[PDB]
RNA sequence: UUGUUUUCACUUUCUCCCCGCACUAAUGUGGGGAAAACUGGCUUUAUUUCUUCAAUUAUUUUUUUUGCUGAGGA
RNA sequence: AUUUCACUCAUAUUAAAUAAAAUAACUCCAAGUGGGCCAUUUUUGGUAAGCAGAACUGGCGAUGAGGGAUGCUCCUAACGCUUGGAUAAGGUGCCUAAAUAUUCGCUCAUGAGAUCCCAUAAAAGGUGUUGGUUCAUAUGAACUAGCCCUGAAAAUGGAUGGCGCUAAAGCGGA
RNA sequence: CCUUCGAUGUCGGCUCUUCCUAUCAUUGGGACGCAGAAGUCUCAAAGUGUCGGAUUGUUCACCCGCUAAUAGGGAACGUGAGCUGGGUUUAGACCGUCGUGAGACAGGUUAGUUUUACCCUACUGAUGAAUUUUAUUAUAUAUAUACAUAUAGUA
RNA sequence: UGCGAAGCUAAGUCUGUUGGAUAAUGGCUGAACGCCUCUUAAGCCAGAAACCAUGCUGAUUAAACAAUACUAUCUUUUUUGUUUGCUAAUGUAAAAGAGAAAUUAUAUAUGUACCGGUACAUAAAUAAUCCUAUCACCUUUUUCGUGAGCUGAGCUGUGAGCUAGGCAAUAGUUCUUUAACAACAAAAAAGAGCACAAACUGUAGACGACUUU
């Protein structure tokens, strides 16, 4: 018969199976979309977890009941170790997908990035694009005629560099930023300028615009209902214990839904925070960027005492609203609305 | 019931017609005409010397010879409708607030307010080269006017849907935009 | 039948006289490629085909809906699954039978030049009146969640006129081939000449 | 409380004429009239292989190509 | 009334027909059984029931085989082991052997319909189709009945058996 | 009384999920005996939500409130190897009525042991090989090829 | 007794979108019957927290796949074969010409040249078609094309052909016509690095696994 008291199911099921994460880094599933009029520049970004810290403010929304009178919001300030540019990669339609049609890497690569695709370094004879960064030119116009003519996506291959931080990590993460903008004719031009140099934030982050966040979330191991799913603990005269799931389905079907909340690993999943609007462009040499001039004093980027489970921050700063997910060093990654 | 239905549609002084597998093309005095009539199985017999539309219709029974006569009477219908404008008789109407009218961008995309009193914007289109213009003569009047009968009836149709209002007995206010009788130019 | 491999265009094919033919082909031990699948027709409105989806759509294993009936929605995995539910897939023949066809949308690369053959037996122009109501295949499909139907269209048009324009080289061989027996016809000795004409070669 | 007998009204055409006079689906039509009848049917005469001799039933006689079977041992 | 002598009523097809009618008749000994149920037709109680209680016949039990997707009781048909032929019921678009056979109509369903038992559907609405009937001077009605539609709502996801089928692979014929 | 008496754990509450629509609210409409409000009838619609408490073992019920609404139901009257044991329904005891009596009471009351998962599957998470009669939405400088391609390890 | 770092935690903080056709709902034309008439005639539009997309989560849910980087004695041609548990070695779901490129419309379409039109051809049992097979050998006369090498061109080779000549099949009547493809073994000729473990880490964790050095 029907539950005499409805009320709303625990957790979501557009969250699942609440399993472990493959890896570490935070995948894109979808970038940004592209328009013929609007003109070719960057499309994501990525860094580290500089800051999620508040900053007092303003509003000017009218009618409100704060308004003129100060306020404390909550930002975020991002870490970019600059990332070097090192690939090209060209996806074309097909009604099996978007499929590689090639990548091209500089000519002349770091050791970071290489160190990533090795599993033991310290042993290897470090042999990885070591002939590969060696052919003609003729092959590569070539081939980027042919990316004109038949690609329509057009990807970089950008991988950061941890020497900066002070992570432990030796090896580089490696992901691809899109490139969205305007036609093939305009923007085979537009991507032959920047392929080898390292990638400043302030680029093409501007204030007052929206960005999302992809990380993977904390770790936790297994654990029950009550945390993973927020179940009601069941009285204390229960006989094999209060932490658990009365009933986990009716007796027809014969068989346990998956939508019953189980045990399980909590944790170390993949998240993204949307509607994240970008605020302020800043540096990491300059000594104001942060402060304003009616705040008068002397401080830049730099933190205090240390930052706990994170060392010390010596790369660049903006301005973003929101919190983010993850631990401490984990990397995390940004994309634009 | 019989085998053979068609219409001798009688082609007027004004103008000069070619038909070819359903697809005629025909000159007028404002333009051209064509049409895609392809859902209907219907055969032509033309002639130009002597002039006259023959449409008809093989093995003719009544569930759907009553098509023959649709497309027909269209026909004639719209070679009037070339040769000479079709106007319908379009009447806005205000209770207590006169429309306010924004005919931005010469006959395409209006705008319409003061209708209630929402001060709103509410904007309704029109297929193209179908004119729906104040007519001087009195305000609240527009003389509805284009290319063919359906080019102008459809925009004499789409307009009245526009900007109806909600809780208020229409059996008590009026309110509408109303289109009462047709002419020609 | 006999043939090594039979290609047929399923552009303008209703779907379930064209999979009973095909999966008859399978069962026989024809092998069997389709190509155009997003141009299927199918008999009835496409709203009321629009219904008919939806209906399997909403239609999955409650306990678990990963083994429920995988839906698929592209023109061609439709077709194919119509051919499965017309064969004895749970016998090891019948998964031979399933497992002998190929299904594309548009036509991939090694069929641009086969000849792509047409079964009369399941033609709209032949199995349906004029005055009734058809749907498209792809249109149902990309309105059950495909978005790939554009995208077979531009390359269905580029395929267009690269086929085009070697048919236009062809025409040009053949009456030049045909010009050159015109005069080699005569070369030949007489009463070679009379069986040929006589029998129409 | 039956039979019998009697009257007109019927058909061909690429026939023709006139009117709408081209209004035909056509190398014609809507209407009104004239023609013979090359339609047709009727009786004959030698012939049915120039040409039909059909179909069904009753009564007979063959024929093309081929599947399967070989019990027994007087 | 009985008995005995005479005569004699087809007896060479048989005191009407038909009959693997003596596979008869009789006797003895003895097993099991003695809860029944279902189908057509008839019928009692009950609002009704896959309910309870009866009659006839045939089945299930006790019995498989082909078909009705599926099924103790429905249709065909009852059974030694085989080889060929031809069929019954039922089918011939694929599943599935065999007709996308021929021929004539009807139907478009924004929950069509699709083999007895059988797996529900009613009152009330129908100027679509076709054919009627009656009436009033090619002119208007009324009905009538075939298909289709509304009436027509239930819980795991879902079932003309599935796919699917509309110039049917639907319905009624031939 | 068709299946279970060589046993399918028989009330309620708690917990938890899913499903139906005959929709309570929310969404968009039509009608009103609709001036507007407010409301009533009704359509498409199950996406979202349908509560805190006093009394009672209760379902049901009835009040106090909040709410936007506090809609109706199914899932072996969903759910006891999930709980609890308040009631019903062993044995003790009390009262009332009935009985000569032992005792009886869908009359009332009080106290009265709630067993086992380590198996299969299902579900939740966690490792993980193998995969050629197998796959191709290509590979070629306006030009050929399926009569081709495709090794395998690591990343 | 206090804070109680960090972690955990909430009772604390941040975040939680637009596109399509669409149900109900009004019109264009318009028959049926002279004409009116939303369609129990035809075609077109307006439009909902519902649907599918978008976005998000998995994807050993596809026993799926792509690109890239590096590496493992490796790759082509010929002959004979594959008639201690092993160390030569073979399998076909389908060869017997398995031959075949416009696209499209179905109440007629495809080309050609002009400006959807124009005029003209083409096509309408369309695969009921076309194309492809047998002339062996060797000798002579030579002709025309393609490749090695050679300087648009000479020679040789290859393919096809022309003139003339003389040269072979035979196994007793058939038991599949051993004829295809792919693979592999032997023998010749030519060219052609990593991962696990270990210690460390702790962004991870029941153990595996995962992040590192």
């Amino acid at each position: 018969s029907h539950r005499k008291f409805e009320r709303p199911r625990h957790g979501s099921l557009g969250f699942l199976p609440r399993k472990r994460c493959k890896r570490l880094r935070g995948k894109i599933r979808s970038f940004p979309k592209d328009d013929k009029e609007k003109p070719p520049h960057f499309t994501a970004f990525m860094g580290y977890k500089a800051g999620m810290t508040h900053i007092v403010r303003e509003v000017d929304k009218p009618g409100s009941k704060l308004h003129k009178k100060e306020i404390v919001e909550a930002c975020t300030i991002i870490e970019c170790a600059p990332m070097v540019v090192v690939g090209i990669v060209g996806y074309r339609e097909t009604p099996k997908g978007l499929r590689i049609l090639s990548t091209v890497w500089a000519n002349h690569v770091s050791d970071e990035f290489r160190r990533r695709y090795y599993k033991n370094w310290y042993k290897s004879e470090k042999k990885a694009f070591t002939k590969s960064l060696n052919v003609p030119e003729a092959t590569k116009n070539c081939l980027l005629k042919r990316i004109e003519k038949y690609c329509t996506v057009l990807r970089a291959i950008c991988h950061t560099q941890p020497s900066k931080t002070p992570l432990r990590m030796k090896k580089a993460h490696i992901m691809e930023v899109q490139i969205n903008g305007g036609s093939m004719k305009e923007k085979l031009e537009f991507v032959k300028e920047m392929l080898e140099k390292n990638l400043p934030v302030s680029t093409v982050f501007n204030p007052n615009e929206m960005i999302d966040v992809i990380s993977v979330t904390k770790g936790h191991g297994t654990k029950g209902v009550v945390s993973r799913y927020g179940v009601k603990r069941l009285p204390r005269k229960t006989h094999r214990g209060l932490r658990k799931v009365a009933c986990i389905g009716a007796w027809h079907p014969a068989r346990v839904q998956f939508q019953i909340p189980r045990h399980g690993q909590k944790g170390y999943f993949h998240r993204t925070e949307r509607n994240k609007k970008i605020y302020r462009i800043g540096l990491k040499t300059d000594k104001n960027s942060a402060s304003t001039d009616a705040d008068i004093t002397e401080k830049k980027i730099t933190p205090m005492g240390g930052f706990p489970h994170y060392g010390v921050v010596n790369e660049d700063f903006l301005l973003l609203k929101g919190c983010v997910a993850g631990t401490k060093k984990r990397p995390i990654t940004l994309r634009k609305n | 019931k019989t085998i053979v239905s068609t219409q001798k549609v009688l082609i007027p002084e004004g103008v000069k017609v070619a038909i070819n597998a359903r697809k005629v093309t025909v000159s007028g005095k404002y333009g051209t005409l064509r049409r895609s009539f392809r859902h209907l199985p219907i055969d032509i017999r033309l002639n130009k010397l002597k002039k006259y539309i023959k449409v008809v219709m093989w093995f003719g029974v009544p569930d759907s010879l009553a098509c023959i006569r649709t497309v027909c009477t269209h026909l004639k219908n719209m070679f009037t409708g070339v040769t000479k404008k079709f106007l319908y008789k379009m009447r806005l109407v205000h209770a207590h607030f006169p429309i306010n009218s924004n005919i931005v961008d010469n006959n395409t995309r209006i705008e319409i307010r003061n209708y209630l009193g929402e001060k709103s914007v509410r904007f309704v289109k029109a297929l193209p080269g179908v004119v729906i213009e104040k007519s001087p003569n009195v305000k609240d009047e527009i003389y509805v006017s284009g290319a063919d009968i359906e080019n102008v009836s459809l925009t004499a149709a789409l307009i009245h849907q526009s900007v109806l209002c909600r809780n208020k007995d229409i059996r008590k206010f009026l309110d509408g935009i109303y289109v009462s009788e047709v002419t020609t130019v | 039948m006999y043939k090594k491999e039979y290609v047929i265009d399923c552009k303008g094919h209703l779907l379930g006289r064209l999979a009973s033919l095909i999966a008859k082909e399978l069962l026989n031990g024809q092998r069997i490629v389709a190509v155009r699948c997003e141009d299927i027709n199918i008999s009835g409105s496409l709203y009321r085909n629009k219904l008919k989806y939806q209906e399997f759509l909403r239609l999955r294993t409650n306990t678990n809906p990963k083994k429920g009936p995988l839906h698929l929605r592209e023109p061609s995995k439709i077709l194919w699954r119509c051919v499965r539910g017309m064969l004895p897939h749970k016998t090891y023949k019948g998964q031979l039978a399933l497992k002998k066809l190929k299904v594309c949308v548009g036509m991939p690369y090694p069929y641009d030049k086969k000849k792509k053959y047409v079964l009369p037996s399941a033609l709209r122009a032949f199995r349906l009146k004029k005055h009734r109501r058809y749907c498209r295949l792809g249109t149902l499909s990309s309105r059950v969640g495909w978005n790939y139907d554009t995208l077979v269209k531009k390359n269905e048009v580029l395929r267009k006129q690269v086929s085009k324009a070697y048919y236009k080289k062809k025409v040009n061989n053949l009456n030049e081939k045909k010009e050159i027996k015109t005069e080699a016809l005569n070369l030949i000795n007489p009463e070679q000449r009379q069986v040929l004409e006589n029998f129409g070669y």
